């Protein structure tokens, strides 16, 4: 699923990631976007035989369990495949324990380089919140 | 010691030990299984054909039941004569031959050994010495009779003819309900928490079938009944019957709308037979129960279901409502199950105690009325003859 | 379409009835003129007709319970029954046939468990209302003994 | 060939071949649970009012329990006098009178034969002959003893009184936990893997206990049979232990037993009843009884329910008692020809300050003796 | 709203872990101020209050796994959940009430297989971070007997 | 994506064919080239790789039903296959690693009901030509024991 | 009495020999506990100092341990206190062994090294002046080990594992165990029928050959035997694709050992069996299925394939878990007839035919000649 920007925003709002461990509404929406481009099933393949699942590009390695990826730890205790559903529920619950480890959204390669310190609040703005 | 101790020559008193004596059983199945008695085995319409047998027990012991070409029916123990194994394995089923799967040993229909894998050796070398005969060793054959469908096993050539066994007046009783073909319309099995004699005393207890029946009607016709008992006191009937031409809750009253196929004004008939077998009618619910001995305190109970060949849709599903009445959750037969079970509990610590059994005085013939317990008493004259448990020499030499 | 979902709902309202002893909401699952029959494989096997319980309309139904309550004597115990996944063989938006395995625990009130009845569930499905009633279900069980006696219906 | 043959008269030495003999059971029977013996059947607090019954069990033998209206309790054999059906089919209820479902026999709260279904025929027709009497039927009877809410019965006239069959030190140590009325908070059973007296060893094994800055200390009745077990003055929720003060001494603990079968124990605020039931050789039957005071406040309650985890099939302190017996039942399987050895705290079956000591284990095997016929 | 799914993909990981024996993560399934309870029929009959296992906050629970790894000494054995499909009362989008049929099979290491434990799950769901907790899970257990001892939590 | 939905339908439809003696049918459930194991949790604990059952293509599972029909001689008895919930471990957008909690009763045509096996299936699946499909399923029993013998598989 | 043979011969067996308690009990203190060697595991499965296996010499439960010299002992798992279990566990390694009843430690030879509280606490209770630890303790066995297959006796009298099982059978264990194995799977048979039943079809070659060149062999004793044996399609013939590792030609060896050892080579497919008796009508089949150490992937894939011919689902031995039941029920009417054995005559010895019950008689031989019965 190709989500809109305000729909996500919505079902992002509806999971309370708004202000989620310090984090506001637009740096999960941005995040997604510089992720995923709001796709719900876009999958990157690593050169280190790990893979990225999901609308925020959830790591094999660490995150869930793709069956694929040498040393998984699976700190989701989900497999990769919930993150390709149309419905961000499982995804966001991965996110959640991602954020609390503590690097905060700094996990998030492309938050880092695409969203860090911009203005953020604009991924939010014009949507019915 | 002995809590096997019979209190005097009558039935009104029985020792509790009876139902519990590990030794006592092993001689129930010397003496009664494998004595002077006819064991029920099967219908003859559970076999039509040559071939078809089915498996069944007398006693502990198991049974071969099988219809030849030359449409007798034979019966033969379940015991390879080799080493012991099983012979058929199968509840049911239809053979040339019955063949021993250990070693394949080949019987015929008879329970005839007529062959022995690799009898004379192989290349010459081992085999059977020269000395062994195959007629020699086989199975137990069984004596067998059919009296109206209903096929009987003894061990004992010397046992009487089912027509004396049975005695005349129960002869009539049974010809009376199997008159014409029958059709199994169902079997159904109870594992009893008891003591077999628990369960077939209550088959012949009037007093409790009675008290039940009266209960039955404070719901919804002037009856009287009876208790026949042949001249060894092993089978009963148990009878309830309308006077045909006298003057004088339910949400589905279908479950009692009956029609008449009888002769006479008989509403319920319990029919017994030393030492297991029940044919019973109740108003069109028409059945045959096996009762086996499984363990001390266990027994089995096989229902056969019965309707007659004849019988149109709207006769047929009358008897498929009325067997709510019967079986493992019959309106009249659920606590059947269950009363063997308080009695086997009841006397844990009783078992040097008596029952009392004094209803309708001491006598083991036939009554007028079932508030007597004639017919239990004369399952345990039966029971005591068969069993040498009349009283012995030195406590006969005492009393005379 | 009647689905697997709505099935499994309905069978689990059901088995809750009668594990609760709320027997007299049992027949309220049944249409009016209903079969329910309780029997073995080995008599579905030859095609034998009778049941342990036979019922051939709701009100025979009504009365089995009235005697359960106000006639049956048996020891006190109830049922746990334990349900797999319904399987449609055929069915619309309005009718379904369907099977449903089952397993039964007794547990009497002295405390012992025992695995009482198991088989499935060979039902005819219709829809009142917009709600799920039987037509027909034959509890078919696996095997042909009845330990002690059946008061409580499968 | 007799795997029941006594070493010597000192019981430091017990035959494995006592938790096996079928025979020496069911003399158990006859001679212990049937014998000059207080079999527990239930609290006065559990049969209130009049009609107010349980059934429970003496050994093998079922037992009714029951309040009258003179609002004494009675006890007689659960055996209907006719073919020997249990006569009262549930655990508890209130009725006028008991009936045998069978025939209808009907019995009184006494257990007397009162109703004879049909004694009279059905219309002149049998019924039984002029010379049967109900009054000459009858369920065995049993003496009924109460102590401080605790409901005994014997088969026995000869039996001592419950206040001399206690003894005056066991008298005192029941009536210091049952000063005042009890109220049950729960029931649970336990279905033990092991012969009786492997769990009523338990029950008195202060060595064991002891495994599991206070003082402790083992009383002994006059016969061996009951003891007195007692002590007085890391969690991440410390509440559990969190208790209150309620006895007028400095006793945290004391487990008390009562040839052949009865416990009482408190521990803290947790206070408890069990019935030990024999089944057969090698199985028995727990039940336990937990108890509040009737005055208990919210607060003092709530603490009760949350000590009772030290206790019952799931308790930090009681878990492994389910399971040691089991233990020793499967350790002898090849040695019932060998002896238990039984030395700790030395020959001595009475009390002692240790609780590194089995007296109170020798003394349950002195009762047994003297009851069985077994002394030398 | 919180459906019968969701509650049953969390009965079947709450299984899981209870059969697995990664006992650590057992209390986890719970609130900081809940309640759990393992009785029987009888007891919730009466309104009898007492457990076999009686936990009002989540770190008696971790106390009770302490002392099973610590302290409690027991023959090795393992639990097999079979669970029934729940049964919602009430419940909005964050609160639920339900039941659950369950079956525990103890299979000891010795290999004998019984039927240890039968009943239902009374339980009050809440939603903390956007998952499935309980703020209380009551045991009935349809027997008043326990074999030998209950090591493991229900 | 495979999910728990089609794994559910998948382990119901596989339970009716054993359950049903349609044995010719239950290679149908595995791919050409597929795994299929018994073993028990001692075996799979300790990395031990033999099974009561153990087959590396389809064509072994089709040669272990000719010769139960042909040849191996035992005693009628039938499976009562109750299932837990599938739980998906691992996946990927075409791949799918999951356990689904079993319990099968054996019943003799004798009558006798016994827990013959409990455990779970270990399974990897894969979705070829539209069909769902079993590369692997390991039956990781709870007992060491196997009462008497075993003639179907689980 | 059903146990009255009916003459010196062993062509007739009393069926009540399946049945009778009480010569069952016998069966423990005359065989188990006798003038015999039971089987207890691989030396294999505890290479390393303090790992331990508990196991079973008839109804009695056995400790088998290795210590740090590298010997293996073995004692009866009953404390010597008030006779619990010691070691609770089917396997595991210790330094020592403790009573968890009231913590009496023992040592890997089942020596009473610790009391707990021996000497009271405060000066008060704890044992007598005249108490002993060294007087105490379970009954230790006598430990044999022969081609890694560890073995147990009660008895001092007792012959050792080489002339107990006398030369015949010596090399024929050496042939297959001549290399390190490496144990590949464990499954236990609960067998509905008395012990006797099962090790009789073991040893019946007239069954086995029912299901081309070939023999029997039976030591002097009667005890022990080995049956050899020489040379609709299947959509899948790589069952039974084998390798050649035997320097004759026999595909089929089954070693048997008085009274419950089972040692088999079918092609590839390596296993040893143990048989306890659990209750009158009731055995214990315990499989421990067999690789060589050095195998190579390719020669284990074929063991794993060829395993579905033997255990609980066993293309070959499915049948052997239910005989014995159908000769048990067979019998119940029976307790007082005799099983006939006449195949090959009344021998006891070897033979080049195996249609024949010589190595079945051979059983019955060294059961009378154990139990007093002839
Ligand atoms: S036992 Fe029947 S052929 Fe050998
Ligand atoms: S047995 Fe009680 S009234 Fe007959
Ligand atoms: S029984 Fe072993 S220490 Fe007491
Ligand atoms: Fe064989």
């Amino acid at each position: 699923k190709v989500f809109g920007r305000c729909e996500l925003a919505a079902a992002m709002k509806r999971h309370g990631l708004d202000n989620y461990r310090g984090y506001s509404l637009g740096n999960w929406v941005c995040a997604a976007k510089f992720e995923s481009n709001f796709n719900t099933q876009a999958t990157n393949r690593n050169t280190d035989g790990s893979t990225d699942y999901g609308i925020l590009q959830i790591n094999s390695r660490w995150w869930c369990n793709d069956g694929r990826t040498p040393g998984s730890r699976n700190l989701c205790n989900i497999p990769c495949s919930a993150l390709l559903s149309s419905d961000i529920t499982a995804s966001v619950n991965c996110a959640k324990k991602i954020v609390s480890d503590g690097n905060g959204m700094n996990a998030w390669v492309a938050w880092r380089n695409r969203c860090k310190g911009t203005d953020v609040q604009a991924w939010i703005r014009g949507c019915r919140l | 010691e002995s809590i096997i101790q019979w209190h005097g020559a009558t039935n009104t008193r029985v020792p509790f030990g009876i139902y519990t004596d590990t030794a006592n059983a092993d001689q129930e199945q010397q003496r009664i299984y494998r004595g002077e008695v006819w064991n029920y085995l099967c219908l003859e319409s559970e076999i039509p054909g040559a071939g078809d047998f089915r498996t069944t027990f007398a006693g502990e012991t198991p049974i071969v039941v099988v219809r030849d070409a030359d449409q007798e029916i034979y019966a033969f123990e379940n015991r390879c004569a080799h080493r012991g194994a099983l012979i058929a394995l199968e509840k049911s089923g239809r053979t040339d031959s019955f063949q021993c799967v250990y070693h394949a040993w080949s019987y015929n229909r008879q329970g005839d050994l007529t062959g022995v894998a690799f009898e004379k050796g192989v290349k010459g070398q081992g085999g059977m010495p020269a000395s062994f005969c195959k007629e020699e060793h086989g199975p137990r054959k069984l004596r067998v009779a059919v009296f109206c469908g209903l096929v009987f096993g003894s061990f004992s050539e010397d046992v009487p003819s089912i027509e004396d066994y049975l005695g005349p007046e129960i002869c009539e009783r049974i010809e009376r309900v199997l008159h014409k073909p029958v059709e199994v319309i169902g079997r159904f099995t109870q594992k009893l928490p008891n003591n077999w004699k628990l369960y077939f005393e209550n088959v012949k207890d009037s007093y409790h079938a009675s008290l039940l029946h009266m209960f039955f009607t404070t719901f919804e016709l002037s009856q009287k009944g009876g208790v026949i008992v042949d001249e060894s006191g092993g089978h009963h009937v148990s009878y309830s019957m309308i006077d045909r031409g006298a003057k004088d809750r339910l949400k589905d009253p279908s479950l009692l709308e009956g029609f008449e196929e009888f002769e006479d004004g008989v509403t319920l008939q319990i029919l017994s037979v030393f030492p297991g077998f029940v044919l019973q009618q109740i108003q069109n619910s028409i059945a045959v129960r096996q009762l086996l001995p499984k363990s001390i305190s266990s027994s089995e109970l096989n229902w056969t279901y019965l309707g007659y060949a004849d019988d149109s849709a709207e006769q047929r599903k009358v008897r498929l409502k009325q067997a709510n009445l019967i079986g493992p959750a019959g309106f009249i037969s659920m606590e059947d199950g269950a009363v063997g079970g308080f009695v086997q509990r009841g006397i844990a610590g009783a078992a040097n105690l008596d029952a009392v059994i004094e209803m309708g005085g001491d006598h083991e013939g036939s009554s007028e009325g079932r508030a007597t317990e004639t017919s239990v008493r004369g399952f345990w004259k039966a029971y005591r003859k068969h069993m040498g448990q009349e009283m012995q020499a030195e406590n006969l030499y005492f009393q005379g | 379409m009647i689905n697997e979902i709505q099935i499994a709902a309905f069978n689990a309202a059901y088995a809750k009835t009668v594990d609760s002893d709320a027997m007299e909401q049992w027949p309220t699952f049944f249409t009016k003129d209903c079969h329910y029959r309780v029997t073995n494989v080995d008599n579905h096997a030859e095609g034998l007709a009778a049941g342990i319980v036979w019922a051939d309309s709701q009100d025979m139904l009504t009365d089995r319970i009235s005697a359960l309550r106000e006639a049956n004597i048996y020891e006190r115990h109830r049922y746990r029954h334990i349900l797999g996944l319904p399987s449609i063989q055929s069915g619309d938006a309005t009718q379904a046939s369907a099977s449903t395995p089952f397993m039964v625990l007794r547990i009497m009130h002295t405390g012992e468990t025992e695995v009482f009845a198991s088989g499935e569930y060979l039902d005819k499905f219709t829809t009142i209302d917009g709600k799920l009633r039987l037509q027909e279900r034959i509890a078919v069980c696996d095997s042909t003994v009845t330990d002690t006696l059946m008061a409580l219906p499968l």
